[PDB]
């Protein structure tokens, strides 16, 4: 006979200043009084323990709010979503439609229907149920979901636009603002991304995910001391990362500082030994060193691991060819040859090592393989012209 | 050094709220007391608590837990105090020079009542210090009852779709009254003329644990420790973050230099005061601060009365005077590079033979082992490795056993142990093992025992087979250790 919910506002007003000590206590002392059926003191401690790392009492107790409430969207949704925080996505969604049916006019179900569609591969479903998630109430999460799916699904021609359309609006958000700049250097431009990451890099000045493809821009249109700088400002910050020190290293071997880049390169390729891009930049720099034995190991081991690559099977040629090895050298080219596609540097290294084997014959047909491909390397261009009038 | 301090005292339990705590007049002669419903050191007790000066005049139990506390004139003949109306349960009691008189009473539902969580008032048509104000009311319903100035009869009743937390009461109640009621769900809804419904609602991601309204801006406190400011439109206008949570959120209004900053009571221990978008006057506290309080205490228009998580009150009285880690390389590494530049053919040619020869070494021991079937971690999905724990002559040997398979379980398998017969006494060499389900770690525990009277260390194989064959599907190796014996 006393009244059901007698301290629901004090156990919101402990649960909402982050206490969860004396709520904990009020909600005990509330439910001992009366005997369940509180619906308030179970919901908030099933809240306090998500918050903790467990999420089977969560689900258990928003379990007991749904009985105790059958029509009641929210405990449904909380249901749901206790076991989307697990693996199960198929029940969540099940769930959630039940969720749906009580409550057609909410934005979380939508949102969270599409996540779950996302992690169980249904792209059709996803995108449309997302696109209603926006259509009810438009948040950010929503758009980098659909940002996400129009990335695995498709290509960036369909993400530029939902980015761009999303950060016109609460243009504040770091993620929309990176994301899409790293769009951006996924595809040709390099000036609006340039901008966007700047205009991240203003809210944030060490923003490491931004500072990182900052750099990157950098060092590929030179002035690597930028770069080393910008890097300089978030060393500290991740001091052991691989794509760090990787790019640090390429910064030290722009300016001809071979050592002191084969060390980043070196200490990179120690936190992670199955990283390609480490392993392509150690080869590519023991060949300049000219050293020839462990260029050909570190091409060799970024072959191992990216074998559909063009590059790294000639660089591999061009370290065979100094190791007293030139049948090696001959099948490592045409396997580049048959699997590269828009780099001429490939054609006229195999060039060269025709006409240095006396052949002259096979050289001409790569030259014309070279000038039917293509443009500014320095010196890619002397050698294009120095093969072509001495043959 | 802006804040000039009044009071610093530790022993007073006043484990009040931000707002069940307000300061007004309450025997006229211009000498302003402070009221607050302070709940038990723990939550049991409720005391109506007023304070005078800095010294308790007066503490007295209640019913129950007070949700509210706000003052207001119920009308304006030969103006008295103000009259305290206190929220407990679901009754009003109406204080007048803080002596019960009168207990207002909610109307019930078609019994299942409903409790009163959050009290306001609102202006009727003056609004200056001598006008008439009228309560509303917040039940746990989620209903706002928009009361009379005698708090007797109600005047309007509004629909909200969830149950309010916070309430903030702009303009005058007849011609333009605006209601913003923070909710548990998150969100703030805004109550205008003509709209039973609200229509206008703003969602903060995270729940509200404060509500203040600037003349113009509304901020909202969010869970995620930062201030939103937003238009009574329903338009975000800007954000600020805070270094730690919000534990209350109160009002600083001084009307000689028209400053009106909403103020926050961080969990860092220290109180900031905050406008539009610039801090200031940000001060310190022995502990983190619960409740804050800022009006004509006493008798100066600048009080600003706060109390620790812990009990005790801090008065603070504002005066009217407002490069990198490169590595090196010696002469080790320039020799051993010219020694590569010089010989790298032979070193290249004898570390591919060397890796042929691995290669072929690795192939061999790897088929060795396959014909032993001494791999525990080998279609035909399981990984099983064995635990021993105990010093003495009996050690607890427990086999752990996993079936490593999307979705396909096990049945007929069975383990069999293979040791020194005059050096260990297994109780049960030989035994099934239960319906391996994908993922579980089935502990299969045995008693192994040590005989000789001597330590000797012997190993002990073990095999996983299945029932039909005769060759073990897996094996694994444990050494036993010393007895340590008798």
């Amino acid at each position: 006979f006393p009244i059901l919910e007698k301290q629901n506002w004090l156990i919101h007003l402990y649960y909402i200043q982050k206490d969860y000590e004396a709520c904990k206590a009020v909600i005990k002392e509330q439910l001992q009084e009366t005997h369940g059926l509180c619906e308030y003191a179970i919901y908030v401690q099933a809240l306090i323990f998500r918050l903790e790392g467990n999420i089977q009492e969560s689900l258990r107790l928003f379990q007991m709010c749904a009985f105790l409430s059958p029509q009641c969207a929210d405990n449904l949704k909380q249901v749901a979503r206790s076991l989307f925080l697990l693996g199960k996505h198929k029940a969540a969604i099940e769930v959630y439609n039940e969720a749906a049916k009580l409550n057609q006019k909410d934005w979380e179900i939508c949102h969270n229907l599409g996540v779950c569609y996302i992690y169980l591969k249904q792209f059709d479903k996803a995108q449309d149920q997302l696109h209603n998630a926006l259509h009810l109430n438009r948040h950010d999460l929503t758009y980098i979901m659909l940002g996400k799916i129009f990335l695995l699904k498709g290509d960036l021609d369909k993400a530029i636009e939902i980015y761009k359309k999303a950060v016109e609006f609460s243009p504040e958000n770091t993620e929309l603002l990176t994301t899409l700049g790293l769009l951006y250097l996924q595809l040709g431009i390099y000036q609006k991304a340039f901008e966007h990451l700047g205009n991240t890099l203003t809210y944030d000045p060490t923003n490491y995910k931004a500072i990182l493809a900052a750099g990157s821009m950098m060092q590929t249109h030179g002035d690597f001391d930028v770069a080393l700088t910008k890097y300089k400002v978030v060393a500290c910050a991740v001091i052991e990362s691989p794509p760090l020190w990787n790019n640090i290293g390429m910064c030290f071997f722009g300016k001809k500082k071979y050592v002191a880049a084969i060390s980043c390169l070196k200490r990179a390729n120690y936190l992670a030994p199955l990283d390609w891009k480490i392993l392509y930049n150690l080869g590519l720099v023991h060949l300049t060193m000219q050293q020839y034995a462990s260029a050909f190991h570190f091409l060799s081991a970024a072959i191992n691991f990216q074998p559909k690559m063009g590059e790294l099977y000639m660089l591999l040629a061009v370290a065979l060819t100094n190791l007293e090895d030139s049948e090696n050298a001959k099948r490592a080219y045409e396997e580049a040859v048959r699997l590269d596609k828009c780099n001429p540097l490939v054609n006229l290294n195999y060039a060269v090592l025709l006409y240095n084997q006396g052949e002259k014959r096979d050289a001409l047909a790569q030259y014309q393989e070279m000038e039917k491909k293509v443009s500014s390397s320095l010196e890619f261009d002397p050698e294009m012209v120095e093969v072509a009038q001495k043959l | 050094s802006k804040w000039l301090d009044s009071l610093s005292d530790s022993m007073a339990n006043i484990h009040t709220f931000s707002a069940c705590l307000a300061l007004a007049d309450f025997h006229g002669d211009g000498e302003y007391k402070l009221a607050m419903g302070d709940l038990g050191p723990d939550g049991r007790q409720p005391r109506l608590k007023v304070l005078k000066g800095h010294t308790l005049v007066s503490q007295k139990p209640l019913p129950d837990l007070p949700a509210a506390a706000v003052t207001f004139l119920m009308a304006s003949h030969e103006p008295r105090t103000p009259a305290l109306a206190i929220a407990s349960g679901p009754c009003v009691y109406v204080y007048k020079n803080l002596k019960p008189y009168f207990k207002f009473s909610l109307p019930s539902l078609p019994r299942r009542q409903t409790v009163i969580t959050t009290m306001t008032t609102l202006k009727k048509n003056l609004a200056d210090e001598d006008a008439v104000s009228c309560l509303v009311l917040g039940t746990e319903n989620k209903e706002l009852l928009v009361l009379d100035p005698e708090a007797f009869t109600i005047l309007a009743k509004m629909s909200l779709p969830s149950v309010p937390a916070f309430l903030e009461a702009s303009g005058q109640f007849d011609v333009e009254f605006r209601l913003a009621a923070a909710c548990r769900n998150g969100s703030i809804y805004i109550l205008r003329r003509d709209s039973k419904r609200p229509k206008y609602c703003i969602e903060l991601g995270a729940q509200p644990v404060g509500l203040v309204g600037v003349h113009k801006v509304l901020v909202v406190g969010s869970n995620q420790d930062s201030l939103h400011g937003f238009t009574y439109k329903g338009k975000r206008l800007w954000t600020v973050q805070m270094p730690a949570a919000i534990l209350a959120m109160n009002l600083l209004e001084q009307h000689s230099r028209g400053l009106q900053a909403v103020m926050a009571a961080l969990a860092n221990e220290e109180v900031r005061i905050y406008h539009d978008k610039v801090l200031l006057n940000v001060i310190r506290t022995p502990e983190a601060v619960t409740s804050l309080c800022f009006g004509r205490y006493g008798r100066e228009d600048n009080t600003l009365i706060m109390t620790t998580l812990g009990g005790g009150l801090i008065i603070k009285i504002l005066k009217r005077t407002a490069k990198l880690n490169v590595p090196r390389k010696t002469r080790l590494y320039v020799d051993q590079t010219l020694r590569e530049r010089e010989a790298g053919t032979a070193m290249h040619r004898t570390f591919q033979a060397d890796l042929y020869l691995l290669r072929l070494r690795a192939a061999r021991a790897y088929v060795q082992a396959l014909e032993s079937s001494l791999s525990p971690v080998s279609r035909e999905p399981l990984k099983l490795h064995a635990v021993v724990q105990g010093l003495g002559p009996t050690f607890k040997l427990t086999l752990h056993l996993q079936n490593t398979s999307t979705a396909r379980p096990i049945l007929g398998l069975v383990v069999c142990f293979l040791y020194n017969e005059v050096l260990y006494a297994l109780p049960r060499a030989f035994f099934k093992v239960p319906l391996l389900v994908p993922g579980l770690n089935y502990p299969l525990e045995t008693f192994v025992k040590s005989l000789s009277d001597k330590g000797i260390s012997d190993i002990i194989k073990v095999l996983v087979l299945r029932e039909g064959q005769s060759t073990p599907l897996l094996s694994a190796h444990i050494n036993m250790p010393m007895s340590e014996g008798l």
